[PDB]
């Protein structure tokens, strides 16, 4: 309960801990992003690394 | 010997992209005809 | 005014006969309507056209 | 600036014919003034409040609609 | 151009508004 | 409200991310928002309120069109507050009378 | 030639449903019901979102609904069927338009306005869907676009017989007019009990100004500090904006009871005394619509310009854009933002406040002929009725009214620019020409309570 209360004039436990999750998270969701492309690419079809 | 599907790969400006893309790193310097 | 038009003015009603119970009963500043005109439309075009910028 | 002495000669009459037109108009009195004002003051709640609880019952019902 | 009462007026209006309730939760149904 | 001093609206997240404002406190019964507790006073208040209004509509020396008219409302604010609330609790506890 | 059009328009006119007529005579506790069901379905409506929003990030359209708004079934609202009524009035009034007087012609006319109400409504919802305001067009779907369209479509036409049934006598009053009032209200007291709690970075502040108060009384020591942070605090709604309101109100009712009647008698009969009244603000609110929307229609073009030709010194001279103009005669029609700014540049405010005067004081008059409420007319349709002015001829009653039908216009468009000027400064909630239609359409239905009594 008390991680959630309004306080004024000082930041809100519950949102400090969110902000830091969606840091810690997005980066997260970075990792599958990298590994899905490279598996569900044909690298040499759209090779424009040549 | 490009294939007929790479002529995208042949422009100027697709061609210097490719250089940021990938090679922007390289020590050397790289020139782009222009 | 002259006289003459008397005489005038009669033939003209003698050719009534042939045109019977259809004879013709007779015989705002510029600037400013145009000045409405486009206010009025301009709104309406103008809040089309801002909605579309706001998004924008 | 010919235009605008021109002007005064009107812009001073019409003023006069303002005031002639406030002398003719019928004032509200006092008596009858607080008739209206509870008449409107009681309108303006009831009316209100009807639009607060209903936009107040949405707000959860939003919620559930979509997501 | 055809006369209507009131209270036809008043039942279609609210059949109009339960079918976009209607067109939601079959939305969210739909999808799962 | 008080005491707690909860907020009027929470947040949520999911895998696509961004924080969902939340209206109902999913899973315990004696925690509240601040939105959600108004909204589910007024309809208990509705519901009483209709019966009356229906009382009232049965007395007689009404005109035809008076006591059609009061007989809708009656009605219409019975079953949609007791009907409405279902679904609140309903969302609220997802296992609510599910058996 | 406009009648010609109206003959062509005919078979169009004929689809568009009407509303049947009264048989009797409705009693008061019917009179008033039939009005409320009316409000409730509209304030229902005005809420609703729409279906197949779509949105980068998600729950986007979610946190909209819950503020402003946007993205609700009745976005449109009543704002096409508004400038329908506007544009047929000034086409009548400029007589590039014709109206029979018959009563068949006339019928036709207000059918016409009505279908010329729909078209703009189609108009408009086709191109927030090309803008792809709500979502890119492909992404929709051919099948979510056409839906939405007609989600908002029906919006509209529902409307229109909501309002046309106000007007048959159902209900008191026109239904528009009701609608108008009601959201302004409803935001006075929003502002003031709403309890939603909003997260400024430094803290989290209730919406509400009353609700704040108590809030911030009993969570602060000093209650000095907190008494000026409720009643001037700029980011959120303050006590002060509430107390400006009231004192508004006061001022409105008071000038509003003011207008001049002239004695009035029928000729057939004798002993019948009945008095003409023309109100002080004889030309109601429309002076103002004209004045802002001039100067809304010149801010565009003025920005606009300003982007296709940057260099050219024309459009820097006019305003120059920072959008706010910070100089240029753009700068100066633009209102001065606040008390402090006035006193730094007397000049501009001066000049501000000395157009906005002017502005609508000529447009009330110049509006008065194309409205077709001159003396002129008015003198006509008293012929009509068959009810003329006691000791004085016909011909000499034109005159009569013309020693203050004139007047009255010029001062009102004076008077209703004052109010709005001042509205701003004291900084009371609402716009000043709201507040004219709150109290004017409350004021109405009181009247019409006055004979229920008896």
């Amino acid at each position: 309960r008390e991680e959630e209360a309004i306080q004024l004039d000082g930041l809100n436990a519950s949102q400090i801990r969110e902000l830091r999750e969606k840091s810690e998270k997005f980066a997260f969701q970075a990792e599958v992003n990298r590994m899905m492309k490279l598996i569900i690419n044909s690298l040499y079809k759209n090779k424009e690394i040549f | 010997v490009l294939k007929e599907e790479a002529s995208d790969y042949l422009e100027l400006d697709t061609i210097k992209n490719l250089v940021k893309k990938y090679s922007q790193f390289i020590n050397f310097p790289i020139y782009v005809w222009s | 005014v002259a006289k003459q038009r008397i005489r005038m003015a009669n033939e003209k009603h003698s050719k009534n006969i042939t045109q019977r119970g259809n004879v013709a009963k007779t015989s705002v500043g510029p600037w400013l309507l145009a000045l409405f005109i486009f206010v009025v439309c301009g709104s309406a075009i103008f809040q089309i056209i801002q909605s579309i910028r706001m998004g924008m | 600036m010919d235009q605008v002495m021109q002007f005064v000669e009107p812009s001073r009459q019409f003023v006069k014919d303002s005031i002639r037109l406030v002398k003719r108009c019928t004032k509200p009195d006092r008596k009858e003034f607080q008739k209206i004002a509870m008449a409107t003051a009681i309108g303006f709640a009831i009316m209100g409040f009807i639009g607060f609880f209903v936009k107040l019952i949405h707000i959860p019902i939003n919620n559930i609609i979509v997501g | 151009g055809l006369k209507v009462g009131p209270v036809p007026v008043l039942v279609m209006s609210l059949l109009f508004i339960a079918s976009v309730f209607m067109l939601h939760i079959w939305g969210k149904y739909t999808r799962s | 409200d008080v005491i707690v001093e909860p907020p009027s609206v929470g947040s949520m997240t999911d895998e696509h991310g961004h924080q969902r404002p939340v209206a109902f406190l999913a899973y315990r019964v004696n925690g509240q928002y601040i939105m959600e507790g108004l909204a589910s006073s007024f309809l208990f208040t509705m519901g009483g309120l209709g019966f009356i209004i229906l009382d009232r509509s049965n007395a007689p020396n009404i005109p035809k069109l008076n006591r059609f008219l009061l007989l809708f409302i009656g009605f219409v604010c019975v079953l949609l507050s007791f009907f409405m609330a279902r679904v609140f609790m309903r969302m609220k506890l997802p296992g609510y009378l599910m058996g | 030639m406009a009648i010609k059009f109206l003959e062509v328009i005919k078979p169009f006119c004929v689809i568009l449903p009407e509303i049947q007529k009264p048989e009797r005579k409705i009693q008061f506790k019917e009179k008033v019901l039939w009005t409320a069901i009316t409000l409730f379905i509209f304030l229902v409506c005005c809420q609703i979102p729409l279906f197949g929003i779509m949105s980068a990030d998600p729950f986007y359209w979610m946190r909209v609904i819950l503020a402003s708004n946007r993205g609700t079934l009745m976005e449109l609202g009543i704002s096409p069927i508004v400038t329908s009524g506007l544009i047929m009035q000034l086409l009548a009034g400029a007589k590039i338009i014709e109206v029979g007087d018959t009563p068949k012609d006339r019928a036709l006319f207000n059918g016409a306005q009505k279908l010329f109400g729909m078209i703009i409504t189609i108009g408009q919802s086709i191109v927030y869907v090309m803008t792809g305001m709500y979502g890119d067009p492909s992404e929709m779907g051919a099948g979510i676009c056409l839906l939405i369209t007609i989600q908002l479509f029906v919006a509209g036409l529902i409307v229109l017989l909501l309002d046309e049934l106000l007007q048959k006598g159902y209900g008191l009053g026109s239904g528009i007019s009701l609608f108008i009032a009601t959201n302004i209200c409803e935001t006075i007291v929003w502002k003031a009990f709403s309890p939603t709690t909003v997260n400024t970075g430094r803290g989290m502040e209730f919406e509400g100004a009353i609700i704040a108060l108590f809030h911030l009384l009993a969570t602060r020591t000093d209650k000095v500090r907190a008494l000026r942070e409720a009643f001037y605090r700029q980011n959120l709604p303050n006590l002060m904006n509430l107390i400006a309101t009231i004192f508004v109100f006061a001022v409105v009712i008071y000038f509003q009871g003011f207008r001049v009647d002239l004695p009035i008698k029928s000729a057939r009969y004798r002993g019948q005394y009945n008095t003409y009244p023309i109100k002080l603000f004889y030309t109601s609110n429309i002076p103002i619509i004209l004045q802002s929307a001039l100067v809304s229609n010149l801010y565009v073009i003025s920005q606009m310009l300003s982007a296709r030709f940057s260099g050219n010194l024309l459009v820097s001279l006019l305003g120059t854009w920072s959008a706010y103009p910070v100089g240029g005669l753009c700068y100066y029609l633009s209102p001065p933002e606040s008390f402090g700014s006035v006193l730094e540049d007397p000049v501009h405010a001066v000049v501000y406040i000395v157009f906005m005067l002017g502005s609508c004081a000529f447009f009330s008059k110049t509006w008065i002929e194309v409205s077709g409420s001159s003396a002129k007319d008015v003198a006509k349709q008293l012929k009509e009725q068959q009810m003329v002015m006691r000791g004085h001829r016909e011909t000499s009653m034109v005159h009569e009214l013309n020693r203050y039908i004139p007047t009255a216009a010029a001062f009102g468009g004076l008077c209703i620019g004052a109010l709005s000027v001042l509205a701003d400064f004291l900084g009371a909630i609402g716009s000043g020409t709201g507040i004219l239609l709150a109290v004017t359409i409350i004021y109405q239905y009181f009247e019409i309570f006055v004979k229920e009594q008896s």
